[PDB]
């Protein structure tokens, strides 16, 4: 994170529409429920792992913004 | 004609009579109505979840902070000369979740000072599990994976392996403060997970303190080590015998 | 077990702090309502036999087909277990009257309720009917405040089953 | 964990040898009776609630002591624990059945259980008797001849009895 | 973690029985005396900083060796730890005073305390001495007749004293 | 700024559950206390100005060096700010009395209080002595439940100050 | 997350003065009717699952396109979630009734439910109809004069009707 | 005939195993506390005329239609047989109390009593009522503190009550 | 089974009377005599397999011909089931210790012993001297009070075999 690639974090809005709702129904509701639509901040280094994680869960993104540059 | 009509007064009467010997006091259960007292985890289990709904107000933000600094660091004291105030401010408006805040506290120099520098890597892996997850490690595969991951990619990636794991997503998620959960049967564990969380958690008053004459030695790597890697003992025996008798 | 006192202490220690004014407000409210609640527990304790018998009768009357052979409620043993379960439920209602909280209920009966009633094939509706009878008799047995709080614990148990 | 194929590979490697023709013979046998093993495992999977409930009824028949006030399985929060322990041990027995070795059963289930129950205060003889009753109530569902081809399978019943016995002896 | 009510409930359920009318009378008397109990808890809570500071001053007067080099309470970190420990102990005695039973102490306060001190090397007799000083300082504030009506609370004073003795005995 | 009622709502929604007998009982006690609390708050609102002046004179007679130049107190605007701050504290104490909870007081003063005192070099003992003066004088203005609850709130404010 | 008292204090701070006489009089009047409010809250919390079941039965009765294949609540899980929202919104209405301020419902969920339901494809006018059904059933249960002291509670009836009506109009 | 020791022994033998440690603990506790049992059995033996007479008085003062002509306790032979049956049932309850096991009762008094009472026309409901009245009169006598050392015997009270209830439920 | 308690009850039963002083006297003697007996049973049970192995090898050492081919002790089944028989005798001696009476011995072993020994040609002497070995081994296995009880029951078994 110290180098240049470390900075330029990104802001991502996340929607948990029925595609993830069905998966959460089947797997169960074990954490408190939350509204489907929300926004999340992510650094450049962690971008790929968290994005793989969120799509693998089933939620779908609307758009992604670049915080720096 | 035992009871032709819809009334059952004889059947209810005889049921209530025979139920007297079905509810007799047993042999003894005084030390048994609470087996958690033997596990010494009564306080840990009776500690409820500490969530932070984003529109939360000023009060219980300090409550969530107390829970976090009690969990992540253990019961070790953390002087507010050490509280990252910028991280708490960022968490206040939700610029970061409780998961991101716990990521930061894991990556502060106080957490490292208490857990990394004074201990071997084994104790560090056990403590990461017990604090950022709530459970003892189940098998040597976890220890090997985390040790090699740290060695190859840094403390940063080693911690990110905990914080953004799917176990953290499922059990706690973005906005629930971690808690000790190995005392209950968590799906897909060994019986060594519960034993390990009992071994690491010696008391509610106690803590995992660096400033100790033990040197904060590893409580569990001996416990965790044998089961996976002693099935080959039966042959290493006679190999050692031929080495000795030579 | 949770009570007013224990919930107060738990919230206070979850913030490492002392008992503030609100904690003492709640605690004294409990100490003030612990007179009617102990009255209700005394009444429901004088009358364990009447309530257990009546509840077993009401269960059988609303569920006659279990008494017949080839199913669950046949035998001296299984009806004795019926009366014993109703004694358990009434006993824990009296406990939760004394402890002025749903601690004993949620700890003993309501925890692990669906799983045990599922693996032994017992039915929620039997106990719901027994508890509706106990609620009825409590209405005629307790008057005023004690009646109200006893009904809060009884219908807490009912909603736990339902 | 080690099923029988990986087990045989292990004893082959630790002595620095390939797999002898006889070893391949036994293990190909295991492969061909694999379908019978699958049938037995399915019998254990599908009749699981019945086996557990029958063992529970019998176990609390001999020892009513557990379900009286002050007994271990009393408070109705420990009854669910009893039933879940039964489910876990049955599940691990079926796992060891499909695999072919008690490696799954002795690793993920049994190594730290007797002292877990000692810590909780739970009697271990009762858990052993529960597993024995489960073995009984599970052979009869295992021997069921309905809706499946007919053949000799005494090896599988012997093996499943050994697994139940090993779990019981571990906990007891 | 059991108040007096839940304690009577538990030893009732061991007998598999309803609460006797004697136990009902006892718990009714407790609920009636709860006003005195609440006033004692409030007197301890408001005067927590005064009591902790006073006990710290007396402890470091009668015992100096802690604060010179090599002593237990030397750096600002260890003085902060000492004050934090004493505050926690007073807090838990207030908790026990409200609950009416010493369950909270053995459950949380003293669950692993003596082991912690024997680990870190803290002189346990010094901690017991600090608890005794808090006892002495706290009885003064509890007996404060100002701002409350007059009544016999000697039972509550004895109960708080016993809680402090229990903490001291467990630590030492 | 949550009273007993709103903290009940928050803790009940925390578990995703309705409100059972314990927290309804606590809210009942709080409602019944809303009468003496309102009376005490009315009594203090009757006596706001006399208390602001008595507090500034009390803190000055206790702290004489503050009057002398070279210290914070010297300057007409400075004693004006003193009186304004004591008015703030009294207003928040009355607010907490009305709300029967430390919500208003805690969030409106105690939140980030120590940092404010350090960054503006205000010694807390000034406000502590002012609040002790208010305590002593309300010892006679109020009686019974109103007196004890108002004194408890003042003690909470002092403890948060020291 | 604020009630009537906290709103009054909020306006007091925005004007900066103390609490006036008329405001304190309305607050005292509200506190006088506290037990009436508690009884309505108890009715709602006790009869909650009954109200949910009745509302679900009715709504699935007059309108059937949900239950048909391709309907919104067709699959077993989706209508399970519909009953989940049933209970959630009814619980929040009980909350807003106890507090006295609907804003705890409003800011928490009413803003976001519009967008989330438009995303899911759930038609929200049906949700409003459901809320009206719930208000009907809850008003029926609150009408119950049985087993409680009698008095004029028309204010509570109107206020709960307003809660449900505004929640419906917001979701619709 | 049996007692607690022989019952445990018979269970162990039918199973084929030595007596386990826990069962030995139970029998040791029984033998240790059997002195209270001897006091209870003596309380039944020594006051038995008082129990029988009080139970008879109450039974015939509440159920008049027994002592009426044509009632089934009318002449002295039937009244004497009534009192003799009462004494015999109380005798076998004291026996089973000393033994700690209700086998002697179920084998000598209760294995053919409902049939005999039906074949004689005696209302078994009234016989069970007589047994319960004897239970009440006896409990007045087992709780007597005169001539014995103070102590707790709730277990023996429960045990004797269950023996009387066994007699009642096996006659009624 | 014939014990002290059961014999008392049967004697007071056949005579149609309550339990008078002598009967409770004997019962008390049994109850306090229990503890040495229970300890003896615990010791014999703990040291069961060693005692059985010792008694088996004593049978073979004293009766050397029995293991020679062509007769009783030859072959593995007969040794394993010798161990079984000695285990039975030991188990019933401990049963009789716990019950503090010769009930279990006179029921499960002594009743019907001569007929089944005659019909299988089992020499009683094998069992008599195996019991003699156990009788000796309890001398260094038990000591004190319970030794007399254990010796007494080993002794009754030996007398019944002879
Ligand atoms: C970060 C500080 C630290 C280190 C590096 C450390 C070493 C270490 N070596 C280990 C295993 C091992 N260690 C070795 C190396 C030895 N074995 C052979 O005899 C070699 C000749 C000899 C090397 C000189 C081997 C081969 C293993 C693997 C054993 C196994 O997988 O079962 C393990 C347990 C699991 C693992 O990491 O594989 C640790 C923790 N301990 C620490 O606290
Ligand atoms: C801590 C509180 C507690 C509760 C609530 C409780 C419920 C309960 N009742 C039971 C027995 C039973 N209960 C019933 C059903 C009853 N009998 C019939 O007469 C009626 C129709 C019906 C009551 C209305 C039956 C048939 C059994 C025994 C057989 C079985 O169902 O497995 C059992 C199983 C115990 C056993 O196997 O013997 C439980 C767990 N147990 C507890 O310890
Ligand atoms: C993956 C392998 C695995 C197993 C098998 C396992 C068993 C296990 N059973 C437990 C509880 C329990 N288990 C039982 C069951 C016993 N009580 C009666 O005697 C029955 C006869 C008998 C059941 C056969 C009971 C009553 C408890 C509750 C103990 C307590 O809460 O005090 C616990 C403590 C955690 C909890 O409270 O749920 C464990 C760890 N854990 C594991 O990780
Ligand atoms: C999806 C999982 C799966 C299952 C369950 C399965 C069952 C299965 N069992 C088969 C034969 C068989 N099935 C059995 C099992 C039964 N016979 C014994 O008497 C017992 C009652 C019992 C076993 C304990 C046996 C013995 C055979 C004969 C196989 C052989 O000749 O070796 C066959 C081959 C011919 C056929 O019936 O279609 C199949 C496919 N196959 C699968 O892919
Ligand atoms: C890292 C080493 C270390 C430090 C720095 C430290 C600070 C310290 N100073 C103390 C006493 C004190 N120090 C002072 C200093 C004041 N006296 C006058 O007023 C001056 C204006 C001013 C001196 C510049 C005073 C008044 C006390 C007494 C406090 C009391 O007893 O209430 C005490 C309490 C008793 C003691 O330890 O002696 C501590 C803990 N403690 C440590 O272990
Ligand atoms: C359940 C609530 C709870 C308790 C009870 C508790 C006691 C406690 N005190 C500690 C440190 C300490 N506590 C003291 C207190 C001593 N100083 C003087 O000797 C006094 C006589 C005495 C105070 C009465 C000191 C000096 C330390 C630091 C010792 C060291 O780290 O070497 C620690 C180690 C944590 C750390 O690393 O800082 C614990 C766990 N902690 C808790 O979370
Ligand atoms: C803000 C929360 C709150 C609390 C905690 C509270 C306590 C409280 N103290 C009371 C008076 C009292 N207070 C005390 C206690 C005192 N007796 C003295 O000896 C001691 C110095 C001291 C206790 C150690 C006693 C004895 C009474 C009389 C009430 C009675 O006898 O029952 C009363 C009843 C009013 C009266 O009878 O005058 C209450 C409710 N009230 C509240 O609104
Ligand atoms: C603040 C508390 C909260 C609320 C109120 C809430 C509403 C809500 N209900 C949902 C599911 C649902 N909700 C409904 C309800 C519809 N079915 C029909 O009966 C009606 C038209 C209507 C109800 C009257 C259905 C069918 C689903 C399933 C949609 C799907 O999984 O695709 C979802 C999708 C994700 C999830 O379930 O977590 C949300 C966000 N979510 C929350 O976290
Ligand atoms: C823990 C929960 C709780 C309950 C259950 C409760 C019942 C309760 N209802 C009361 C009076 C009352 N209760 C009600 C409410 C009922 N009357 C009618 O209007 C409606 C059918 C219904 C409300 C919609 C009324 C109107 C009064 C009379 C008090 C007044 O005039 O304001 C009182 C005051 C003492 C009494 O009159 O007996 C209590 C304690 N209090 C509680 O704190
Ligand atoms: C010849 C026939 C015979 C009799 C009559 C007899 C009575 C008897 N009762 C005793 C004690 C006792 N007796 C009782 C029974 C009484 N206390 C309870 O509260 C009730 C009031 C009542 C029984 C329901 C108790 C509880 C003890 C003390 C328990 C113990 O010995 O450990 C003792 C031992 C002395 C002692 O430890 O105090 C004897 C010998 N023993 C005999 O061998
Ligand atoms: C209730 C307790 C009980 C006893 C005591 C008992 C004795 C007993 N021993 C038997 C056989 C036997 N028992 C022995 C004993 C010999 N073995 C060695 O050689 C020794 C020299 C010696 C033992 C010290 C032998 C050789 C037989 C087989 C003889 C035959 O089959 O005819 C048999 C015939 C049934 C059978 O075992 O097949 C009985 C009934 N059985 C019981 O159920």
């Amino acid at each position: 994170a110290i180098t240049t690639q470390g900075k330029r974090i990104y802001k991502i809005t996340v929607s948990e529409a029925g595609a993830y709702a069905t998966n959460k129904h089947r797997t169960g509701y074990r954490a408190p429920i939350r509204q489907s639509n929300y926004t999340l901040t992510v650094p450049y280094d962690r971008f790929l792992p968290e994005m793989i994680r969120l799509h693998q869960s089933g939620a779908k993104i609307v758009n992604v913004t670049s915080v720096i540059s | 004609p035992v009871a032709p009509p819809l009334e059952f007064t004889r059947e209810a009467e005889r049921a209530a009579w025979l139920a007297g010997a079905l509810t007799l006091p047993s042999s003894l259960g005084h030390t048994e109505t609470h087996g958690q007292e033997r596990i010494r985890a009564v306080g840990a289990l009776e500690a409820a979840q500490v969530t932070l709904r984003a529109p939360f107000t000023e009060e219980q933000f300090q409550g969530a902070l107390y829970a976090i600094y009690k969990q992540v660091f253990g019961n070790t004291y953390v002087m507010e000369s050490e509280r990252p105030t910028t991280a708490e401010s960022q968490l206040k408006d939700g610029r970061i979740t409780v998961r991101g805040f716990i990521r930061l506290l894991a990556k502060t120099e106080a957490y490292k000072s208490r857990f990394l520098y004074t201990t071997s890597q084994n104790r560090f892996i056990e403590l990461n599990h017990k604090l950022l997850l709530g459970r003892a490690p189940y098998d040597q595969a976890e220890i090997i994976r985390h040790l090699d991951l740290w060695n190859s990619q840094g403390y940063d990636a080693e911690i990110d392996s905990y914080i953004e794991s799917e176990e953290y997503q499922e059990f706690f998620g973005e906005e629930v403060v971690p808690f000790f959960r190995g005392f209950k049967y968590q799906v897909g564990q060994n019986p060594l997970g519960f034993n390990g969380l009992v071994r690491l958690y010696d008391g509610y008053a106690g803590s995992d303190t660096e400033r100790n004459q033990s040197g904060q030695v590893a409580r569990l790597t001996d416990r965790l080590s044998r089961p996976v890697r002693e099935q080959s003992s039966v042959d290493r025996i006679e190999r050692l015998l031929r080495s000795y008798t030579s | 077990s949770r009570t007013v006192i224990t919930e107060v202490i738990a919230t206070a220690d979850s913030q490492g702090r002392f008992l503030n004014s609100t904690e003492l407000q709640a605690a004294f409210g409990r100490f003030e309502r612990a007179v009617p609640a102990i009255e209700a527990a005394r009444a429901l304790t004088k009358n364990q036999d009447a309530l257990v018998k009546g509840a077993v009768q009401a269960v059988f009357k609303k569920f006659p087909y279990v008494t017949q052979p080839g199913e669950k409620g046949y035998g001296d043993s299984n009806q004795a277990k019926c009366a014993r379960d109703i004694g358990y439920y009434l006993r824990f209602i009296t406990y939760s009257l004394v402890a002025s909280g749903t601690g004993p209920l949620d700890d003993y009966v309501i925890a692990g309720l669906r799983e045990v009633n599922r693996a032994f094939n017992l039915n929620p509706l039997w106990y719901i009917e027994a508890l509706n009878y106990i609620k009825g008799e409590t209405g005629k047995l307790l008057s005023g405040q004690s009646k109200t709080e006893a009904l809060l614990y009884i219908d807490h148990a009912i909603n736990a089953l339902s | 964990m080690n099923d029988v194929f990986t087990r045989a590979i292990a004893q082959a490697d630790l002595k620095g040898s390939f797999l002898l023709e006889s070893d391949l013979d036994k293990l190909a046998s295991f492969a061909k009776e694999g379908v019978k093993r699958l049938d037995a495992v399915a019998a254990l999977t599908n009749n699981a609630p019945a086996i557990i409930s029958d063992a529970a009824h019998k176990l609390f028949a001999e020892q009513q002591e557990l379900i009286q006030p002050g007994g271990n399985a009393y408070p109705h929060r420990r009854m669910a624990a009893c039933l879940r322990d039964m489910e876990i041990i049955l599940r691990y027995v079926s796992y060891a059945l499909l695999a072919g070795d008690a490696s799954v059963l002795d690793d993920r289930c049994l190594n730290g259980l007797r002292e877990t129950y000692n810590a909780l205060g739970t009697p271990t003889q009762s858990v052993a008797r529960a597993v024995q009753l489960m073995k009984d109530a599970a052979m009869v569902h295992l021997k069921s001849t309905a809706n499946v081809t007919v053949g000799d399978c005494s090896s599988l019943y012997s093996e499943a009895a050994t697994y139940f016995d090993k779990a019981a002896a571990s906990i007891a």
